[PDB]
């Protein structure tokens, strides 16, 4: 019926790209750098965060079955949000994603779309589709995060402190693999018990059970603190290793 | 696995012929060699590349791939040319968009003259329709584009809603700008004639309703050319637009600019009395001028026309095939 | 686009109603004979009938009734055409001068209707009050007769009762009142009420319903002295009148159902009744004297007079003589004497008017070898069942063979100088368990004959129960001399095995030439029929040889010679057989995507199969391949009557809804998507149904005439007996003549007043479009009959275009001379 779309962590040491001599540390970063890259060119074009997100998880779902040596990744990320554009229903023409993809790119990154920039990413599109098999409906942690803080009461502010920060870690996450290795519902779940450590709230006290103290579980069945740790642990991973902190 | 959708190839069909010209391509009819099973293909051309794979294909296959109802069309897969061989960038073969191969559409057996419905004929097709647009509507999803032509209908009375080229999710929360011209003139709903734009699910219960009335006479009910043509037709039947009857109509973009020749009065259950009174209420409550007073597919359903017909008793509509050769 | 001429080679010969009364004269009796658009008008003499005036119309006659209205003089003539065109007519005449007048008119559809089973029906009150409209169902339409509607305005009424099967004004009621028998699911019943121009609605009628035979077809308004109706039925017939109820249900008339009535005694005493087997009855009403001072119905009797014609209208002129309108066989004048004859019967055929009857099929084949061709037609049904062999010759001589059954395909061999005829009679259940025919025919009065012994369906076990008195066709393919029209021989098929296909033909390296038939096993209980055969026959010493059969899975419906090979249509599939070495067929190649491949043509390797729903799909045979190859397919749905290909690019096809068209390549040849559409470049309203389209013509070729403007010539055949040819033009011709069409129509007076550009508008239910790529023949040759004035009036600042001079302007001697030219393509 349906693909299966997660990873374990221990498996991206068998991506492509790392089988033909890529080290972990490159690899992850060229995902950042793509990502970053789609984000920025969709941004600059006004693009819902839903578009956004859904052509990041197209560019990281394709490098689970191709390898950044063999595949340009600026041209993967503009043929992602190009399409993720056409799925979303807010499209873009293919020339005004190469117009701010040469904006933001200098011209090395620029020569990845070679001679012809608009027809190396067109022909993409065909490869694209046939490895994200033809799964377009993505869902993304966005509405989670609203749908569960919506069930929320208590200290309007508060609250909205928590979605804020939440919010952020979620565009923050668009950089990782957590995209691969935990559904958007856990991921939801994962940035709100972040903010709320950080923020020093306790969010059962929120809840319709403010006695049951895994306030997640009303959400999100089955999900262990193990689960929910390894994800915040990936997230702050990012503002450690940058020079960037926490919002707060 | 069957997941594994796009890598599969049309060698493995025997094509029987093309049924339709399409929007973003041919269509064929085509059986399976594997499982003798019948399809239809819906091919779509990316050689073009305009803008790509057309965005039309992709609203089908990300909605028909979310949608499982008895009552609307199944996609099965998706498989494509001989691919050239390591050569990605040359290859321009084309995509194909498997379905399951139904008997009839609802236009070519109408527009034939080969069909002809009972009223009980027409409850069985009615809950099918109704029941697949409530769950359209139920997931948020609205068809705009519910004619004739895109209800297919096979020998044993099934019904399945089709053309999901136009398919968009409708936020009650969110209004969003939408295209104005959505649905065919004939079956188009006075709000969009009028240029709303942001418009309800209820544009669809419209359609349907208009489908309704055709199936009671066997001739659309608003056959116009020209969109004040159109708006003229259905006052004469449902009244004139006037804020006594909908009282937003002020809102909109054309409704100082479209005046009818009159402001008529609503004669919808006069020129309908051949209509039995359950079915005539609901096409007076499916054909009400003001989308927020117009019923939903959901009451449709809980009346006193559809709510208690049985969809084990399916009754096939009267598609004769012999006396047709000698009369 | 493309242009395309149509006219007419012999007009509808079909009775579809007649009337009397006194409509040219207040004083002389008149009979109105109705043939499809066209009105004959007669005048009652001592020996037969003096034809005074026909006019055509731009419609097909649906309703044709006399009254007087209280003021006239004389009768008026009201007609409604099947596109709801509706008119008040009178004659006048100024000594030599007969002209129509169009006292009334206007089209009376509605925007929303369903519309009834039974057809329209149209009825006048007795004191001309009213036009009563059946025209969809659940309503009742309502022209008053005031002197003020002169454009036949009308309301309508509510009604309850949807499903009507008959309706008539009765007489001797306070109000105008209307009885009418209708079906609801616990039966059929007969109910009045009364119809009220103040109120404009039903109030209750004069008397109660009773519960009526469950086949009630038809009703009569009985006159004064016995004011009531009768019910006509299968098995009864009921006198109706208030507080009376008459029920006589004699045994004669259940054999066969009745279809005609008339009255005879304008008192009511004395109705005829006719049947589908020629059958005519007199209707007795037997009154008793009350003294009182009233008279009341004692009794109902039905007496047999003898045959006539199976007839859709009768009508009695005066003292013995009927009018026998048929739509089936010929049309008579019949005497009815008081004394019987010899063989027991009363009747005595006066007059025969020819009727080609419907036309199943037909062929065009030059028996004189004079290069002129005879058209041979199946022409009528059941006993009425004929060959007609049609010649030019300013008249058509019509030769008719008498077969007493129903022909069904005819094709000619030439090798054995004889006609092959596919043929169906009906046998009734009879008690030994077999079947028993009701009149001998071609099929059994064979010189030599034969019965298929097939074995292929033999296994059978599929249980099929007989009831003693059901009807079963029985099938025959028939060979007929080209000479003296004898029927040579007669091969009888399977049980329940239907004669649809017959070619006569050679195939591959066969030296010997076949008749070939295609068959299919019809059972009630299927919905379309699951086994066939191909039958190869050979015609030789006066007998006919069976030389080999293939089984097929279907109905053969369509078969056609096609370069040594077998082109046959089972049921979806359209085959291409190879006959072998050893005799046998052997299939080459299939195409599947149909609904079903009614008819077939064919032209070099190309092949134009009509389907039942999708039109016509364009086939190409591509022999490197050894397959089929799809050419272009008409998206748009229509259901075939029949098909024939113009030429390489052009198709043309014929609607059941009484409509031509034509598609053509789209020749822009850019994209396959283009490629494989055809365009509907022409459409057109012929008003006729067509069953067979047929190559050839009727003309002579001695050369003294000239090229004419026509290229091509496809003469075809329909329901009502008329035959009709179609042809080319070039753009220039066509232009001329088109323009010529809008400005004759601006000259010419309709009858009714009805609009050319309506009549010949393509018309389905669903849709309306003007026609186009067609010119109307019958109104270019019309221009020829007009006076000098509009002669003049219709070439002013008329300018020809794409001739040797590229403007030129005509005068009324230049058309003249056009005009004469295209008379001569038929
Ligand atoms: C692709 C999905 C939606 N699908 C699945 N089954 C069908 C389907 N089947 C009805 C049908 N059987 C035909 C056979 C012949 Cl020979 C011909 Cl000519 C026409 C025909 N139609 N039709 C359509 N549409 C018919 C109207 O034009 C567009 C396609 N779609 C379909």
């Amino acid at each position: 019926t349906k693909p299966c779309w997660y990873w374990d962590k221990k498996d991206l040491a068998h991506t492509p790209s790392q089988l033909e001599g890529l080290d972990p540390a490159t690899e992850a970063r060229y995902r950042r750098e793509g990502a970053r890259f789609i984000f920025d060119v969709g941004t600059r074009l006004g693009l819902h965060y839903d578009t956004l997100a859904t052509g990041i998880i197209y560019f990281h779902r394709f490098y689970m079955f191709h390898s950044f040596k063999q595949f340009p990744r600026y041209v993967t990320g503009a043929c992602c949000l190009f399409l993720a554009g056409k799925v979303e229903e807010t499209p873009k023409k293919c020339k005004d994603i190469i117009k701010t993809a040469r904006s933001l790119l200098n011209d090395v990154q620029f020569g990845q779309f070679g001679d012809d920039p608009k027809e190396e990413v067109m022909v993409l599109e065909r490869i694209l589709l046939q490895t994200i098999k033809f799964d377009l409906q993505v869902e993304h942690p966005y509405q989670f995060l609203l749908k569960y803080a919506k069930q929320l009461k208590g200290d309007k502010n508060k609250i909205q402190k928590l979605v804020q920060m939440a919010w952020t870690f979620v565009n923050d996450s668009l950089c990782t693999t957590l995209s691969l290795q935990w559904e958007p519902e856990i991921i939801a779940v994962a940035v709100m018990y972040l903010a709320g450590r950080l923020c020093k709230f306790e969010i059962q006290e929120w809840t319709s059970k403010p006695m049951y103290r895994r306030w997640w579980e009303q959400f999100v069945q089955d999900v262990p603190v193990d689960v929910l740790e390894d994800i915040c642990h990936q997230i702050l991973d990012l503002y450690s290793q940058g020079k960037q902190q926490m919002p707060h | 696995t069957e997941s594994d959708w796009g890598k599969r190839c049309v060698d493995k069909f025997d094509i029987i012929g093309i049924i339709g010209e399409g929007t973003y391509g041919q269509v064929y009819k085509a059986k399976d060699k594997d499982t003798g099973e019948l399809v239809a293909l819906k091919k779509v051309r990316l050689d073009n590349e305009k803008e790509g794979f057309p965005i039309t294909a992709i609203r089908e296959i990300k909605i028909l791939r979310q949608l499982i109802h008895r009552s609307v069309v199944n996609m099965k897969e998706i498989v494509t040319d001989k691919q050239d061989a390591l050569d990605f960038k040359k290859d321009k073969g084309a995509f194909y968009l498997v379905f399951e191969y139904m008997d009839h559409d609802l236009m070519g057996l109408l527009e034939s003259g080969l069909v002809h419905f009972s009223e009980d004929h027409i409850k069985s097709f009615m809950k099918q329709l109704m029941e697949g647009l409530e769950y359209c509507h139920k997931k948020n999803f609205l068809h705009r584009d519910i004619k004739c032509s895109n209800i297919l209908l096979n020998n044993s009375g099934q019904i399945k809603l089709a053309d999901f080229g136009l398919a968009r999710l409708y936020n009650s929360e969110e209004s969003r700008p939408y295209t104005n011209k959505v649905i065919t003139l004939w079956y188009r709903p006075p709000e969009l004639l009028l240029g709303e734009e942001r418009y309800t699910p209820a544009i669809d219960v419209w359609s349907c309703g208009c489908i309704l009335g055709e199936l009671f006479t066997k001739k659309p009910i608003f056959q116009a050319n020209l969109e004040l043509a159109q708006l003229e037709l259905i006052s004469r039947l449902c009244g004139s637009p006037c804020p006594a009857v909908w009282p937003d109509v002020i809102r909109l973009p054309y409704f100082n600019t479209m005046k009818p020749k009159k402001q008529y009065r609503r004669r919808l259950r006069e020129e309908f009395s051949f209509i039995p009174s359950a079915a005539l209420d609901l096409l007076d409550h499916m054909l009400t001028l003001d989308p927020s007073k117009r019923c939903t597919a959901e009451q449709t359903l809980q009346s006193d026309f559809l709510k208690d017909v049985e969809l084990s008793k399916m009754a096939p509509p009267d598609l004769p095939h012999w006396q047709d050769c000698h009369e | 686009m493309s242009y395309n001429y149509v006219v007419t080679a012999q007009k509808p010969t079909a009775v579809n109603g007649c009337v009397t009364g006194h409509f040219t004269s207040a004083e002389d009796l008149n009979l109105l004979i109705a043939k499809n658009t066209r009105l004959e008008i007669y005048v009652v003499t001592a020996e037969g009938l003096r034809p005074v005036k026909e006019v055509g119309m731009y419609g097909k006659i649906a309703v044709m009734e006399l009254f007087r209205p209280k003021g006239e003089s004389k009768d008026l003539l009201f007609i409604l055409t099947a596109k709801y065109n509706a008119c008040i007519l009178e004659y006048k005449q100024s000594g030599e001068s007969i002209d129509i007048i169009t006292r009334a008119h206007g089209n009376v559809q509605d925007r929303i209707g369903r519309p009834s089973e039974t057809g329209i029906i149209g009825i006048i009150d007795p004191e001309c009050r009213m036009i009563g409209l059946r025209l969809y169902d659940g309503l009742f339409k309502v022209i008053p007769l005031d002197r003020d509607n002169k454009e036949l305005k009308a309301f309508n009424i509510r009604l309850e009762e949807l499903h009507v099967i008959d309706v008539k004004f009765l007489y001797g009621c306070q109000a105008p009142t209307i009885c009418f028998v209708y079906q609801d699911p616990q039966g059929r019943h007969v109910k009045t009420y009364e119809v009220s121009l103040r109120e404009k609605e039903f109030n209750k009628g004069p008397w109660k319903q009773e519960n009526v035979e469950a086949e009630a077809s038809m009703v009569i308004a009985v006159p004064e002295p016995f004011g009531g109706a009768i019910i006509i039925g299968q098995e009864s017939i009921t006198y109706h009148n208030g507080d009376k109820y008459l029920a006589i249900a004699p045994p004669i008339i259940k054999q066969s159902t009745i279809v005609c009535h008339n009255r005879v005694d304008p008192n009511g005493s004395r109705y005829l009744l006719g049947d589908m087997e020629g059958r005519l009855f007199m209707l007795l009403l037997e009154k008793e004297e009350q003294m009182d001072g009233t008279v009341t119905l004692k009794d109902l009797r039905v007496e047999l007079l003898g045959e006539t014609s199976i007839a859709e209208c009768l009508t009695y002129l005066d003292n013995g003589v009927v009018f026998v309108g048929s739509r089936l066989g010929d049309s008579q004048l019949v005497k009815l004497n008081v004394d019987s004859n010899e063989q027991g019967s009363y009747v005595v055929a006066m007059e025969t008017f020819t009727n080609l009857g419907p036309i199943v099929d037909m062929c065009v084949v030059d028996l004189e070898r004079q290069g002129q061709g005879q058209l041979v037609t199946c022409s009528g049904a059941f006993k009425e069942g004929s060959l007609r062999i049609i010649r030019n010759g300013q008249k058509l001589h019509i030769r008719t063979v008498p077969l007493y059954e129903s022909p069904r395909k005819i094709c000619y061999q030439e090798v054995s100088q004889c006609f092959g005829v596919l043929s169906s009679r009906i046998e009734v259940q009879d008690t030994s368990g077999g079947t028993t025919a009701l009149r001998p025919s071609a099929s059994t009065q064979a010189l030599s004959s034969s019965v298929s012994s097939s074995k292929l369906f033999s296994s059978s076990t599929a249980p099929h129960e007989t009831s003693f008195g059901e009807e079963v066709e029985v099938h025959n393919l028939l060979i007929i001399d080209q000479h003296t029209f004898e029927v040579l021989h007669a091969h009888q098929f399977l049980q329940n095995e239907y004669a649809l296909s017959l070619v006569s033909c050679k195939l591959g390296k066969d030296p010997n030439t076949y008749f070939i038939v295609g068959t299919a096993m019809v059972y009630p209980e299927e919905a379309e029929p699951k086994q066939g055969r191909i039958v190869v026959f050979q015609y030789s010493d006066g007998k006919l040889q069976t030389v080999a059969e293939k089984e097929v899975k279907g109905a053969v419906y369509s078969m056609v010679e096609f370069n040594g090979k077998l082109l046959a249509s089972i049921n979806s599939t359209v085959r291409l057989y190879e006959w072998t070495t050893e005799k046998e067929l052997r299939t080459e190649c299939n195409h599947y995507n149909n609904i079903m491949a009614l008819y077939l043509k064919t032209k070099g390797d190309f092949i134009l199969v009509g389907d039942l729903m999708r039109s016509v799909l364009l086939l190409a045979y591509k022999p490197m391949e050894g397959n089929f190859e799809e050419i272009a397919r008409d998206f748009n749905p229509n259901w075939m009557s029949a098909v024939e290909i113009l030429d390489d690019d052009n198709f043309l096809g014929a609607e059941n809804a009484f409509n031509l068209f034509v598609c053509q390549k789209d020749s822009a040849a850019t994209t396959d998507e283009e490629r494989q559409h055809l365009q509907e470049v022409g459409l057109f309203h012929l008003g006729e149904f067509v069953n067979v389209f047929c190559h050839g013509s009727l003309v002579m070729q001695n050369l003294g005439e000239t090229s004419t403007p026509t290229q091509g010539s496809v003469l075809f055949g329909t329901v009502n007996g008329m035959i009709g040819l179609v042809t080319s033009l070039s753009e220039s011709w066509y232009n001329l003549l088109l323009d010529m069409q809008n400005r004759l129509n601006k000259v010419i007076k309709s009858v009714g007043k009805i609009e050319h550009s309506f009549w010949r508008s393509f018309h389905t239910e669903r849709k309306t479009e003007p026609a186009t790529g067609f010119i109307d023949g019958d109104l270019i040759e019309s221009f020829l009959d007009i006076s000098r004035p509009k002669m003049q009036e219709v070439v002013a600042n008329l300018q020809y275009d794409d001739g040797s001079g590229m403007k030129r302007e005509a005068t009324a001697d230049d058309l003249i001379k056009v005009v004469e030219e295209l008379t001569r393509i038929h």
